[PDB]
């Protein structure tokens, strides 16, 4: 588990897989790991960076109508860098 | 001479499968040493190391004297190709 | 097959250095032998002091040490303590197993020492008349409380037959012990020398019979 | 702080097989294999195994190999060892010794558990027979309480008259039952001038004997 740090293996099975085949009948065990994916990174890396992206938005609803120039940067800037860090 | 000393050993019955006897019947004891050329590619997404080193170790096997005492023939001799060794 | 000797018991003063060795009948005890130290307080309380290449238990008093003196396996008190006085087992790792040794009493000196009080009791004619024959032997007040009973039936020294109990101790901080070589009635009558030799640190004590 | 406690003593018929157990606490029981130790009154102390808690692999010394079987349970924390076809030579008292390296063994011993004591007897409760221990034709007389079971049993002289000079010795267990002795020393010229009667009882069996020493 600690060369393993992306994943956290929380489940291990020991089954038969034996099958019926053109050639024959064969034997066959199954081991089986199940992996769960480790949240910390993409709660940091993926969704807080994205909530502090869109409540930047907003930061543009406080601006005076009339300056619009600023509420497109922000709007603008947000949804661009948006798109990058989903590609 | 170190031919000669090399074929006086393994004319006799000597089996490189086998285990160097010993004087109690203990354990064949391994001396190692170890000494580190370069240490590179420290990967640490895999989490795992490249290495190149050279092993050392060295035991005693009574069936491969020779020379005993010696103090009359060299000192060591270097073990050609073709002769087996338990290792 | 292969035996471990250590010191029947040894002596010394609070402050003083004493050293327990231990000795492999195969020959000298090297590292690959791992030699281990294990101390017995009253009652059946062991607990380890060094082993493995040079690592110690935790709490492992630093006066302990380990070593490797001629050819045999030491273990050294520097500046004994009252409470180092137990009983202290050494063990030799012979390839695949452990093998320990007789155990050191090693006596931190409390008392003035006491030569053993020796008697021979013979069978009682109560007891004959079941064809069975109890020679008893009874130490008291000795110490330090280490001895070593031997018997001998006709000059000749018994192998079988004998048993003699641990040490015990006395009210008055003196030592006791108890031996009984058995016999049966028409072997009690067979024979008339019966030994029953004491040593006691150095020196003997003996109490025949006939 | 680390222990191990073990099982309560045990008696049991010849034949039969127990298991004692060794409960673990104060440290991460699977990191450190556990030794099994041996100690009888008729010998030294002997190795039996070794039990790796984490691995359930085990390595038995050759004399013991049939005799003990270690296991172990990881929930409970505990290390058990099974004894079969116990016999007069398994009567002893069985310790438990963790070695001393995390999660690697260093062949070194570490703490104890305050030991099992298994007792393996055929004997049904056998009142004790007294037979009287005379000097051979400062005097010492004995009693001599002679294959009785279980203990314990006690000895007094002349009901707590004297008590200076008295030594009960332990026992020796020979034929599945036990057997003691107790000395007691007065001045030679006393005897057999004075009533020397040893107590003896056997509370087990309810049994109370008066054994006078006489020449």
């Amino acid at each position: 588990s600690s060369s393993l740090p992306s994943f956290q293996l929380t489940n291990t099975s020991t089954t038969y897989c034996t099958s019926v085949t053109n050639t024959g009948i064969y034997s066959c065990l199954r081991t089986t790991i199940q992996l769960k994916r480790e949240f910390s990174f993409y709660l940091l890396q993926l969704y807080i960076p994205s909530c502090m992206l869109v409540i930047v938005s907003w930061v543009s609803f406080w601006f005076d109508r009339t300056a619009i120039p600023a509420r497109v940067t922000l709007g603008v800037t947000t949804l661009l860098t948006m798109t990058a860090q989903s590609a | 001479s170190d031919s000669k000393i090399l074929a006086h050993l393994f004319t006799s019955g000597y089996d490189f499968r086998v285990r160097p006897p010993t004087d109690n019947g203990g354990p064949v004891v391994v001396s190692v040493n170890m000494l580190l050329r370069t240490i590179s590619k420290i990967d640490v997404v895999n989490m795992e190391y490249s290495a190149q080193l050279t092993l050392r170790e060295s035991w005693i096997d009574k069936r491969l004297s020779y020379g005993v005492k010696g103090d009359g023939q060299p000192d060591f001799v270097i073990l050609t190709v073709g002769h087996q060794i338990w290792m | 097959q292969a035996v471990v000797t250590q010191e029947s018991a040894l002596t010394t003063s609070p402050g003083e250095t004493v050293t327990l060795t231990c000795r492999s009948s195969t020959g000298a005890v090297t590292t690959i032998n791992f030699a281990n130290w294990v101390q017995e307080k009253p009652d059946h309380l062991f607990t380890g002091l060094i082993g493995g290449i040079n690592n110690r238990a935790p709490g492992v008093p630093a006066r302990f040490s380990g070593s490797l003196i001629g050819d045999k396996a030491a273990l050294t008190i520097t500046g004994a303590q009252t409470e180092d006085e137990a009983i202290y087992f050494c063990a030799l790792w012979y390839s695949n197993h452990w093998v320990f040794g007789g155990g050191t009493k090693l006596t931190v000196l409390g008392q003035p020492k006491s030569s053993p009080s020796v008697t021979l009791f013979p069978p009682s004619s109560e007891e004959l008349e079941t064809n069975k024959a109890t020679l008893v032997c009874t130490i008291t007040d000795f110490y330090p409380g280490v001895v070593t009973v031997d018997w001998k039936v006709d000059g000749t020294p018994v192998t079988q037959g004998m048993e003699t109990t641990q040490p015990s101790k006395q009210s008055n901080n003196k030592y006791m012990a108890s031996s009984y070589l058995t016999l049966t009635a028409r072997a009690w009558e067979r024979h008339s020398s019966y030994s029953c030799q004491v040593t006691h640190e150095g020196h003997t004590v003996e109490k025949s019979l006939s | 702080e680390v222990q191990l406690q073990q099982s309560g003593p045990e008696l049991v018929r010849p034949g039969a097989s127990m298991k004692i157990s060794c409960k673990a606490s104060g440290y991460s029981f699977t990191g450190y294999t556990m030794n099994w130790v041996k100690q009888s009154h008729g010998k030294n102390l002997e190795w039996i195994g070794l039990i790796n808690p984490y691995n359930g692999g085990t390595s038995y010394n050759q004399k013991f190999k049939g005799k003990a079987t270690l296991t172990v349970d990881k929930s409970s924390s505990t290390a058990y060892m099974e004894l079969l076809s116990l016999t007069s030579e398994d009567s002893a008292v069985y310790y438990c010794a963790r070695d001393g390296d995390y999660y690697r063994y260093g062949r070194y011993f570490d703490y104890w558990g305050q030991g099992t004591t298994l007792t393996v007897s055929s004997a049904k409760t056998t009142p004790p027979s007294v037979y009287p221990l005379a000097p051979g034709s400062m005097v010492t007389l004995g009693c001599l309480v002679k294959g009785y079971f279980p203990e314990p049993v006690t000895v007094t002289w002349n009901s707590g008259s004297l008590s200076s000079g008295v030594h009960t010795f332990p026992a020796v267990l020979q034929s599945d039952l036990y057997t003691l002795s107790s000395s007691v020393t007065v001045p030679s010229s006393t005897w057999p001038s004075e009533t020397v009667t040893c107590n003896v009882a056997h509370p087990a069996s309810s049994t109370k004997v008066d054994k006078k020493i006489v020449p």
